[PDB]
């Protein structure tokens, strides 16, 4: 059972990659009782650059083939109390995203759910809440509202909405 | 903060050359987001490699970015003669782009070629404006080293001569231009003017005359 | 298609001011940072300045700090470089480059010449094809662009339709301080009387457009 991210154009099979991390943005509200909302960061490439874990692969929202963390998932941010400051989440165990060439790539829903749970646990330890809600990207250009990546000299765009739509409790 | 490249490198056609790009601030990692630009003579720099090794759609397959020993590396494997250009390396220092010195890459396999000369006499409009200029144009020669001598009738001329330094054309070969400044009086006051272009010991001469109208 | 077009440039007296503009098309201009990168004649590339998409972050090179000011109007798709206190070291071709994982798209570049000299438009005289330049049915004909300043001039043929044979030669720095170049083309001599050849010279630094026709004889 897998999550299917639809991609345009169809990514060839040799573009299958390893999600080693991602970049998030917390939705405005600070203390909304106990539910904190995060979304995939759709800002500037320099945010991904300031994360400094993305590796050599050009990618938005999700870091492909980047550097993984040593022991456990680690979240970082210039300022936790600021929403404009992005959240660089470095995974500990990569999640393989496999592309078939049929216009969509696939991610194991069990592995992605475990990754989301670990991310939510670390975000809960940081922001001191309980409920973590991953919501989709709140608009922008095609390169940052979608998960985009350059492979084989071609830029591919994949709707990552089904990766960021879940609730995680304590 | 200095981004250092080899000043020049030379490679035969079909061979393999590796350009290196070193940073004074430590070793070059994937976070320096290296880019490699190719600038042919007089052209706008053109991105070949970005983010260590990503290619654009217009990047030839023979170019490849990489990282060796804390240096960025652009590898051109299977060099073609049109790959002769200047390759600038661009490094990223937390929001600050810094270019490299550049590398002049010479594809050492250009066959020697004799210069093509064309000499134009002063036009009607220039002569009527009390000026005269003979234009001796040289093209399609390699190596790019010529010498130009001017002749009034048959004796050498030394005053009023202005010659370019040769500049590579779009065919890797060189081209130059030579101008002889005269007054229209001394243009018609002599029977012919001759341009002698000496290249690799061989001289090609062209000649025009004032009485040769139409 | 991503397009970046520079305007401004030309001749500026030392100590004077200038403003380079860069019009962008083919992309959401507000969604990308911009860079000014200059190149001195015969020298390497130098990244001068960077402005963020929201014009919130501006980086300047040490050489141009305090003198240059980068700006942008997103509603007008325009990037601006206000150059003040210009020195002889600022004479260069100035390129406008988009900031997308690097400098992926550049402008055509605009030449800024810092000289106390004066602007002077070209004088175009046709180099007619005669029985001198007819070798094997091929006639060589051109136009001389004499005495002009500053650089450069763009020379096309037949409104920019001749493509083949057009070789425009570099200019000389004459003793007078003015430039001059030649632009020739070899065509079939069997087309001299049936095809009209209009050498179109354009000197943007002096706003001099001149379409001089080259007639045989
Ligand atoms: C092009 O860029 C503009 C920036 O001016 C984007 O405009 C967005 O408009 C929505 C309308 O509700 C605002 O809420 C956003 O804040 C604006 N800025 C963004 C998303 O950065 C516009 O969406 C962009 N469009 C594309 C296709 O790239
Ligand atoms: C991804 O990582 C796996 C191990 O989890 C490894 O087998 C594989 O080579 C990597 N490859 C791709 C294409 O992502
Ligand atoms: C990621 O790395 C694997 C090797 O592990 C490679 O096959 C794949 O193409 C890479 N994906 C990119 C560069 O997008």
């Amino acid at each position: 059972d897998t999550i299917t991210l639809p991609c345009r154009p169809a990514p060839p099979p040799h573009c299958s990659s390893n999600i080693t991390g991602l970049i998030l943005t917390r939705q405005g509200g600070y203390s909304n009782a106990n539910t904190v909302i995060f979304r995939p960061s759709g800002g500037d490439w320099r945010d991904i650059a300031r994360c400094q874990i993305a590796g050599t692969v050009v990618s938005t929202q999700l870091f492909l083939n980047g550097s993984l963390a040593e022991e456990e998932v680690v979240i970082r941010s210039e300022d936790w109390r600021d929403n404009a400051k992005s959240i660089c989440v470095q995974l500990a165990t990569s999640v393989e995203i496999a592309c078939t060439g049929a216009g969509h790539c696939a991610i194991s829903r069990a592995k992605w759910a475990n990754t989301l749970k670990q991310i939510a646990s670390k975000l809960r330890e940081q922001y001191g809440a309980k409920t973590i809600i991953f919501k989709p990207s709140s608009g922008g250009d095609p390169e940052f509202v979608n998960h985009s990546f350059n492979c084989g000299g071609e830029f591919f765009y994949c709707a990552s909405t089904q990766l960021f739509a879940s609730t995680w409790f304590a | 903060t200095v981004v250092t490249q080899e000043p020049s490198l030379t490679v035969s056609p079909g061979g393999t050359v590796t350009l290196t790009c070193a940073s004074s601030t430590g070793a070059v990692t994937s976070g320096f987001y290296p880019s490699w630009f190719q600038q042919k003579p007089g052209q706008t720099p053109r991105t070949l490699i970005y983010s260590t090794n990503n290619k654009h759609s217009w990047t030839p397959a023979r170019f490849s970015g990489s990282l060796l020993g804390g240096k960025a590396a652009l590898t051109l494997s299977g060099v073609q003669p049109e790959d002769e250009a200047d390759y600038y390396c661009l490094l990223y220092y937390g929001g600050v782009w810094v270019f490299g010195g550049g590398t002049r890459l010479t594809v050492l396999g250009q066959p020697k070629a004799a210069p093509s000369v064309t000499l134009f006499p002063p036009s009607s409009e220039e002569l009527q404006a009390n000026k005269a200029t003979l234009v001796c144009l040289i093209s399609d020669f390699y190596p790019g080293a010529v010498t130009v001598a001017w002749k009034a009738d048959s004796s050498p001329v030394k005053a009023g001569v202005e010659t370019t330094t040769p500049s590579k054309q779009s065919n890797n070969k060189y081209a130059a231009s030579s101008y002889l400044s005269l007054t229209p009086e001394q243009w018609k006051s002599h029977r012919s003017y001759s341009c002698q272009v000496t290249h690799e010991g061989s001289t090609v001469e062209k000649t025009v005359a004032p009485t040769e109208c139409s | 298609e991503v397009q970046l077009v520079e305007s401004g440039g030309g001749l500026v007296e030392p100590g004077g001011s200038l403003r380079l503009s860069c019009a962008a098309s083919g992309f959401n201009f507000s969604n990308y940072g911009m860079n000014w990168v200059r190149q001195a004649p015969g020298k390497g590339l130098e990244c001068i300045s960077y402005i963020s998409g929201s014009s919130s972050t501006k980086y300047y090179a040490d050489s141009v700090k305090g003198r240059f000011t980068i700006s942008r109007d997103n509603a007008k798709n325009s990037l601006y470089l206000q150059m003040n206190s210009l020195r002889d070291e600022d004479t260069a071709v100035y390129y406008c480059a988009r900031d997308h994982w690097g400098l992926d798209y550049w402008g055509q570049g605009t030449l800024v010449t810092v000289s106390s000299a004066s602007t002077k438009g070209p004088s175009v005289f046709p180099l007619a094809p005669s029985s001198k330049s007819t070798s094997g049915g091929t006639a060589a004909l051109g136009c001389l662009v004499k005495d002009y300043f500053p650089e450069p001039v763009t020379v096309s043929w037949n409104s920019g339709a001749l493509t083949s044979g057009v070789h425009t030669f570099p200019a000389v720095l004459q003793s007078s301080g003015l430039y001059s170049l030649s632009s020739v083309v070899t065509v079939p001599s069997s087309s001299l009387g049936t095809q009209t050849y209009i050498c179109n010279v354009n000197h943007k630094p002096s706003n001099t457009k001149v379409d001089k026709k080259v007639e045989p004889k």
